């Protein structure tokens, strides 16, 4: 007799000026095709992101790619299988480079993304003339096309992201900020690769 | 370990085994905590696949009534991560506790913490091929510290961090 609880569409709480869809569209528009601009629009010195894989599939980018940033880092020596990989505001840069190349589809359809979200209290006052701020959690469920073009490797990448976003620091660039990234990739199928063909 | 790490996979531990052995998981909400709620906390925001839920208790009916010699209803959590989003929280907080304890201490931390796994329904308890339907779970928390167990030397990571945010989703 078992029934698995209902699955209710992706309810956005993010208040009457929407924020949320605004700061989610400009992020992966900006993550698929230059997301290095993302850190100094969005990201600060407290900022902290983190990768984590839920599966261990075949040959899949992310895995290598990971596993060749922390066998090269200096800093420290772990061994074969990394579940997750975590690094603070100074190493995001050089993280986001050697993550695979990523499209993600449009916004516009409400059928590929699950997206919850909301705004909370007790977060910290950058400015410092208060003690607490309030700040806005983004859950995001979806997927993606994922690709290695180093190596000849191309398929779908199911994910899960949590974005903290919170106020900024005084002189930067947006009135917000990210504080935590937290990036889950579930699972990736192969899929054939695009080709190009000219004259 | 971290401090942070240890907290988290701690709780982890505890809400999914408090779900799998079919036991109310309100406690680990802040709604149920006489310090905040006298502090003059708000109740704890629960969203479960999109719906929003007012108390820890009808989250904790919802998940008696999707569960209706195999097992009707197992969580596998394949993974999990925490982040700091607060070092310095203060509320709720006696005038020690700020004193004593400093930020790089790993105790007055506000924590953003996602597990990842999967969903088993009617499934034998130990096997992970045979299912009739299998979901895929993603959950984040919002973690605070609770003011009355970190004084006690005695420690229950399930009481030692509180749920004031809750995003469930399931597919």
């Amino acid at each position: 007799m078992p029934t698995p609880l209902p699955q209710l569409p992706s309810n956005v709480r993010d208040g009457e000026n929407n924020v949320a869809s605004t700061f989610l569209q400009a992020f992966f528009q900006l993550w698929d095709h230059d997301r290095l601009t993302l850190i100094p629009q969005f990201y600060d010195s407290e900022t902290t992101f983190s990768v984590v894989f839920a599966t261990d599939s075949p040959q899949d980018p992310a895995s290598s790619s990971c596993s060749k940033f922390s066998r090269n880092l200096n800093i420290l020596s772990p061994p074969s299988t990394l579940q997750r990989l975590f690094v603070g505001s100074n190493l995001i840069a050089d993280l986001w480079k050697v993550l695979p190349a990523t499209r993600h589809p449009s916004l516009d359809q409400t059928s590929q993304w699950l997206i919850d979200c909301h705004t909370f209290p007790h977060l910290a006052d950058p400015t410092g003339m208060a003690p607490y701020a309030m700040g806005l959690m983004i859950n995001v469920n979806g997927q993606c096309e994922e690709a290695d073009i180093s190596q000849n490797l191309y398929g779908t990448r199911t994910f899960s992201r949590c974005f903290i976003l919170g106020p900024s620091k005084p002189g930067a660039p947006h009135p917000y900020r990210v504080l935590s990234d937290q990036l889950t990739l579930h699972t990736w199928k192969p899929q054939p690769a695009p080709q190009v063909g000219t004259v | 370990m971290l401090s942070r790490r240890y907290a988290a996979k701690s709780f982890v531990e505890w809400y999914y085994r408090q779900i799998n052995e079919n036991k109310p998981v309100a406690s680990g909400y802040v709604n149920n905590n006489a310090t905040y709620t006298k502090a003059g906390h708000p109740p704890a925001d629960i969203t479960i696949n999109g719906r929003v839920v007012a108390t820890p208790e009808e989250w904790d009916t919802m998940l008696k009534e999707q569960r209706a010699g195999r097992k009707p209803v197992r969580y596998d959590v394949d993974c999990f991560d925490v982040h700091v989003i607060n070092a310095d929280y203060r509320f709720a907080a006696p005038q020690r506790m700020i004193e004593q304890h400093a930020p790089t201490d790993g105790v007055r931390m506000m924590m953003a913490l996602t597990v990842s796994g999967s969903v088993y329904f009617g499934a034998s308890p130990r096997s992970t091929d045979d299912y009739v339907i299998k979901q895929h779970f993603n959950d984040v928390f919002i973690l605070v510290p609770n003011w009355d167990v970190l004084e006690k030397p005695g420690a229950r990571s399930a009481r030692k961090y509180l749920i004031a945010s809750h995003k469930y989703r399931a597919y």
